[PDB]
């Protein structure tokens, strides 16, 4: 007749050895037809095995049918070691302060456990209220492998997807605290990213490495900000100060509500759906608690308690859950860091809907932004380094400095006079260097050099020279519109398939290129045996080439066009020509690179044609280009 | 002074700890002793989780374990029963090692962290798959999953796989465990074109699946079957179909083998550690610590990268999720109801064993793989020709010069003989005709043609309002899906590429121009540059020639002259020049040079500019055009091309005439 319910809870912390014991239990809400039988019992320091072997010890013969846990811990792992001990019970659990409440893997659904933290997704959601209020728009987020990812990836796509405002998500980061860093491999990924607001997700002890990093990187200061879930706050109590100030984040509050206000509401979750099960089936809930021997029978006819549980409302408040076991919407507090430790209040959100105080300003040219550094190599004519007189100390005239490691030498030229007129007419400074690495872009099996890398790894934002223009390259970065005429080419002392095969003819012919070169690599696209063959004929530099050429011992050499023919005009003796009437196939112009579709882009393009269109590369021609040869004409 | 390291382990019985303890003295013996010494600890497997938790927590990590070494029991209860000790280990960062856990679901280093292992996962099988599939030319395949995190990481590792390539999705198939009726998937299963399969499930599953699959008959000739060692073994063996592929991971039943190797690594690892400074012992005994063990994650870090590719059970290299790299495996073949060594995997590379391949039913070799396809035409006298069929019969016994019958085909076309036009009945036979009859061969496909009611290919025209009508022509009726695939001399350009998938090129030619030989500079041409109402320069409107002039900017002044004086269609334009109507012709040179060979009264002059390629045309949705492209390439580089060509351009009576 009498159905008395057998419960126990338990307390760790509370920064007392004589904790507050028993101070709840005391009949409330009698009503309920179960009446509740506590035993409660406190440890001092979490441990896998001191929680395990206790939690069981209490098991016993007593036969307790459910358990509350709560902690002082910031420990992230106890809610799933406590959740480990249900799936083997079938005993529900559930906890209301700390790492218990902090979030935890997936639970598996056959096993109960809940928390009184605040759900992923909600919490995600709570964030972007957050960020919409002081209108952020523009983010990028950090997390690591930590369990819960990619729940939150996700929820923060499904709630960024919807909204009509024009947000971006800059960058997602996914590192393994696991194989700890030498590398400080978040060092060098957190140091890309360019977005001021940035939401973080990890463990509590984690967040203070990818803290310590991220002061090393810079990006805690001066307009970026931060934003963080519950889990790196934890309890609050205590913050090494590694977090930078002005951290946001999310968690429950202490004051609204004591802890054993809490521990009420989670016996009287358990009793009250101890009391609805009661009312569907008449039945008795309770069940022999020993886990060391096989679970009890009819334990397994328990599952319907999970879902009774899953909503539960007593004091006019709804303790209602999640399928994964957090309750739906628990009151949650915005939180930010006041200046040194204290960690102080600045928003109230509850249900739907979030009300925050603050008003405003929450804790260099007008037309135009920032600065591009240029990186190019040196070709003649176009691209011309010089070494400036040491008498002067610096460059002279026409020529810009540029620098190369390794000293710096002085730059002039086509390349030079184009850049020179396009910054006086789009109105920006820039800083120009020489390549190191491969100079015009190549590639070796998977990855990319030159120029072209220094504009991939953003250390260049626009690069500079005799650059040819392919598909490729076109693909990675956009290009500007070509200045000149040129394109592949020969040059020779004076589709046939004479170059297709040299052994049809039964002397040897010989034509090379430069290695390296977009016309190489166009060249292995198209024609393999012509590459394959002319790797023999390969020559080190366009002088030596030309040295090739020019002594004998090789007939005809193939180039760039624009090259070809300033060198065709251009000869010691006019022993030097083009082909036919050096009309080119692969008909191309040197373009410039840019980074991606972001970029001043189309305003360069105008600057461009506005230079042929008051002729000044005409001029520009007769002076840099023309060649004396050709002379006969 | 020696420094007693220790490691710790869960072995199926005390004959494996003994083993374990030999591999450690084998391990102290071979490397410096003066420096360091290891020390091994072990205990049997438990009855439940929470014993073995216990005694990881009290018997090992007392012992200041560096790590653990773990194994499937002898009696599997449930599935990963070597679950507690990754989460329990876990918590302190201290590595596990597991000897027989295949398990999938530990690959995932959220969960498990700590988590390495000396076997690959289920799902990494795929890698065997992907390349079978590979090597076998079969693209299209059906996947068969269990619903759990095993399948579908099968799922994803495979997609994955695939996702290097254009991704492959022929199709997939999910189904939830525990579940005896599965009849109803399979019947959508057939519907799908793709005739091989591949499955991952539990042996209870697919001892369901085996059964519901045999109802249906799919176990028969023209189907394959991929599976996962779990399937071929086990109940599922009792009930499993005739000519079925499998695999067999090896050594995966020993521990022993794993268990000397695992340790030899470990010391290596160790050794290797060691040298490295700041390091710490793990954390003595669970009571009293609650914080983790800065060094685990590094230990982990070198474990992982720690070669000594020497290894009793083989080459030892770890992915990124602490899962074993470059596993072997032994494939399997059910033949007489048996299991075979047909061949054994190793390394990236699959090798064949000198025994007979078998296929599902009776195969002495059978690989086979993967329903009408609606074609259209243009009349384009070299790679297409039009003759009625004579009364009822269909078509002549007509020979090519080299001696062969000439293949014959029946399309529907317009007819201008009678004075109003049907769609008329025809014979057509043709150099594409050809090469789709050897795909139709080549490829599953069945073949209905008929020429497209409009004699122009295609053209973008009609009405101004938003976007209105479409491109008149064989083209039009390819979007509008009259014909599925389009088979003709089609040019290939990007005005038109962005609205449909286009095969590779068969064939490469540019345009160029007719002229009489008997008493045109270049592309560029003074005498064009330098046009005459004396001296006229003919083409076709809406020829694709046309888009070239409309399109293009550059030339754009130049398209007028061509413009005035256009002829309808090519044999009309070929006579203007023969019946001297018109000075000069220009059209792409493939459908020009063997005219120019037919006649001879006729050249072709200049280089073939405007360069370019025909090819079949397909809908970017359709992935019959993968096949095709891939075909076609198949086609050109043993010279089935070089050869077709050889016999439709006669070349007989020629030459440059000057």
């Amino acid at each position: 007749k009498h159905p008395n319910m057998d419960i126990a809870v338990i307390l760790v912390g509370t920064t007392e050895e004589v904790a507050i014991k028993d101070v709840h239990e005391k009949d409330d809400f009698h009503h309920l037809p179960v009446t509740p039988r506590v035993e409660l019992v406190t440890m001092q320091e979490s441990d896998p095995k001191s929680i395990i072997t206790r939690i069981c010890d209490l098991m016993s013969d007593k036969k307790v049918q459910g358990v509350v846990f709560g902690d002082d811990t910031d420990q992230e792992a106890i809610a799933q070691i406590l959740d480990f001990i249900s799936v083997q019970t079938l005993t529900p659990i559930l906890g209301i302060h700390g790492g218990s409440s902090m979030i935890m893997a997936d639970k598996e659904e056959a096993s109960m456990f809940f928390q009184f933290g605040p759900s992923i997704e909600q919490q995600a959601s709570v964030m972007l209220n957050i960020m919409e209020e002081y209108d952020w728009y523009i983010f990028s987020i950090v997390t690591t492998y930590f369990p819960g990812y990619q729940d939150f990836e996700n929820k923060v796509r499904s709630t960024i997807e919807n909204s009509f405002v024009g947000w971006e998500l800059e960058e997602v980061i996914h590192l393994d605290m696991s194989l700890d860093d030498i590398d400080s491999k978040i060092q060098n990924q957190l140091k890309k990213l360019q977005s001021p607001v940035i939401l973080l997700y990890c463990t509590k002890e984690e967040a203070t490495y990818i803290f310590e990093v991220a002061h090393s990187v810079g990006l805690t200061g001066y307009g970026f900000t931060w934003i963080v879930p519950s889990l790196v706050a934890g309890d609050t109590d205590t913050v090494p100060d590694e977090f930078p100030t002005g951290l946001i984040s999310v968690s429950y509050d202490e004051w609204d509500y004591d802890l054993p206000a809490r521990v009420r509401d989670g016996i009287a979750i358990i009793t009250t759906a101890a009391s609805t099960m009661l009312s569907e089936h008449n039945s008795i809930p309770q069940s022999k608690s020993s886990c060391n021997n096989i679970q009890e029978s009819r334990v397994y006819e328990a599952h319907m308690l999970k879902r009774y549980l899953i909503n539960v409302t007593f004091e006019g408040r709804d303790l209602s859950f999640s399928e994964d076991g957090y309750q739906m919407h628990p009151k949650l507090v915005i939180i930010l860091l006041n200046q040194e430790r204290k960690w102080e209040r600045v928003g109230k959100y509850k249900d739907r809907s979030l009300k925050m105080w603050p008003v405003f300003d929450l804790y260099s040219e007008e037309h135009k932004d920032e600065h591009l550094s240029i990186v190019t190599l040196e070709e003649a004519p176009f691209v011309i380094v010089e070494d400036v007189d040491p008498l002067s100390g610096t460059c002279m005239r026409n020529t810009v400095p540029c620098r190369k490691q390794i000293i710096k030498r002085c730059c002039k030229g086509f390349c030079i006079d184009i850049l020179k007129k396009i910054a006086k007419t789009v109105k920006f400074t820039y800083d120009l260097y020489l390549v190191t690495n491969g100079k015009h872009g190549k590639k070796i099996n998977g990855v990319w050099n030159g120029m072209i890398g220094e504009v991939v790894t953003k250390r260049a934002y626009m690069a500079v020279g005799s650059l040819t223009i392919n598909e490729e390259r076109s693909e990675v970065v956009d290009f500007s519109v070509p200045f000149i005429e040129t394109g592949i080419s020969v040059m020779v002392s004076r589709s046939d398939k004479k170059f297709q095969r040299p052994n049809d003819f039964s002397p040897a012919f010989r034509f090379g290129t430069v290695p390296n070169g977009s016309t190489e690599r166009n060249i292995r696209n198209n024609y393999l045996e012509m590459h394959s063959y002319m790797v023999k004929f390969n020559q080190r530099s366009v002088q030596d080439a030309l040295l090739s050429l020019k002594s004998g011992k090789l007939d005809a050499f193939i180039y760039d066009a624009a090259v070809l023919n300033y060198m065709a005009g251009r000869d010691e003796g006019c022993k030097l020509v083009t082909i036919g009437s050096g009309k080119v196939f692969a008909t191309t112009g040197y373009g410039i690179a840019i980074q991606k579709d972001s970029g001043w882009k189309r305003q360069v393009d105008l600057a461009i044609l506005q230079l042929f269109g008051d002729g000044e590369m005409e001029e520009l021609e007769a002076l840099w280009l023309t060649g004396i040869c050709h002379n006969e004409k | 002074d020696p420094k007693i390291v220790n490691i710790g382990a869960v072995l199926s019985t005390k004959k494996h700890e003994q083993i374990f303890r030999e591999a450690v003295n084998q391990a102290n013996f071979f490397h410096f002793t003066r420096k360091i010494q290891l020390n091994a600890t072990s205990v049997t497997h438990r009855p439940n989780a929470i014993q073995m938790a216990l005694s990881v927590c009290e018997d090992l990590i007392s012992s200041q374990v560096y790590a653990i070494l773990v194994s499937h029991p002898p009696a599997p209860t449930d599935h990963l029963t070597p679950t507690p000790i990754s989460y329990t280990a876990g918590f302190y960062r201290i590595p596990v090692i597991g000897l027989t856990t295949r398990m999938s679901i530990y690959s995932d280093k959220s969960i498990h962290l700590s988590f390495l292992r000396t076997v690959p996962p289920y799902s990494h099988q795929a890698l065997v798959w992907f390349e079978m599939m590979r090597l076998f030319n079969w693209n299209h395949v059906i996947l068969i999953v269990s619903d759990d995190h095993e399948g579908r990481a099968a799922q994803k590792k495979l997609e994955t796989l695939l996702e290097e390539k254009e991704s492959k999705a022929d199709k997939v198939l999910q189904f939830e465990p525990g579940t005896k009726n599965l009849t109803a998937l399979l019947l959508e299963a057939k519907e799908l074109e793709a005739r091989v399969i591949i499955l991952s499930a539990s042996e209870d599953d697919a001892t369901a699946v085996y059964k519901s699959a045999a109802m249906l008959d799919m176990t028969g000739a023209g189907y394959v079957w991929l599976v996962g060692e779990r399937e071929i073994s086990g109940s599922a063996l009792r009930y499993a179909p005739d000519g079925i592929i499998g695999l067999q991971l090896i050594n995966g039943k020993n521990e022993s083998a794993h268990i000397s190797d695992a340790v030899a690594v470990v010391a290596q690892a160790i050794h290797e550690l060691f040298e490295m400074e700041q390091i710490t012992d793990p954390p003595r005994g669970c009571v009293g610590n609650t914080n983790i063990w800065k060094t685990g994650p590094l230990f982990k870090r070198v474990l992982m990268s720690s070669k000594y590719p020497d290894g009793v059970t083989g080459r030892i290299e770890f992915n990124e999720d602490g899962d074993r790299k470059f596993a072997q495996y032994s494939i399997m073949n059910l033949q007489n109801r048996k299991l075979v060594q047909v061949g054994i995997f190793d390394g990236s590379y699959i090798i064949q064993n000198d025994r007979k391949i078998i296929w599902p039913g009776g195969e002495t070799e059978r690989p086979q793989g993967y329903t009408r396809l609606k074609i259209v035409t243009i009349h384009q006298e070299p790679f297409v020709y039009v003759r009625p069929t004579t009364s009822d019969g269909t078509c002549r016994e007509e020979y090519t010069i080299n001696g062969d019958p000439i293949k014959k085909v029946i399309c529907n076309g317009p007819d201008e003989t009678i004075p109003g036009r049907p769609t008329v009945p025809q014979c057509c036979y043709g150099f594409c005709v050809d090469l789709l009859i050897k795909l139709a061969r080549e490829m599953d496909f069945t073949y209905e043609v008929h020429l497209v009611a409009d004699g122009k290919f295609g053209t973008q025209e009609r009405v101004n309002n938003s976007n209105a009508a479409a491109w008149n022509g064989m083209m039009g009726e390819l979007l509008s899906g009259q014909a599925d695939m389009i088979v003709a001399p089609l040019t290939i350009n990007n005005e038109r590429a962005q609205y449909i998938e286009f095969s590779k090129p068969f064939k490469y030619q540019g345009l160029t121009i007719l002229v009489k030989k008997e008493i045109i500079t270049g592309i560029n041409d003074p005498r064009l540059r330098n046009p005459s109402d004396k001296f006229i320069y003919a083409t076709v409107k809406q020829s694709s020639v046309d888009i070239y002039f409309r399109r293009q900017v550059e030339l754009s002044t130049m398209y007028r002259h061509m413009e005035k004086h256009n002829y309808e269609s090519a044999a009309e334009a070929i006579q203007a020049v023969r019946d001297n109507k018109l000075h000069a012709f220009i059209w792409d040179s493939a459908v020009l040079e063997f005219e120019a060979s037919q006649k001879c009264d006729l050249v072709t002059t200049g280089e073939l500019f405007f360069r370019s390629g025909f090819g079949i045309g397909m809908r970017k949705d359709s992935p019959w055009k993968q096949e095709v492209s891939l075909n076609i390439l198949k086609s050109h580089e043993n010279g089935f091309m070089e050869e077709l060509d050889k016999t439709w351009v006669r070349y007989q009576e020629c030459d440059s005439r000057s």
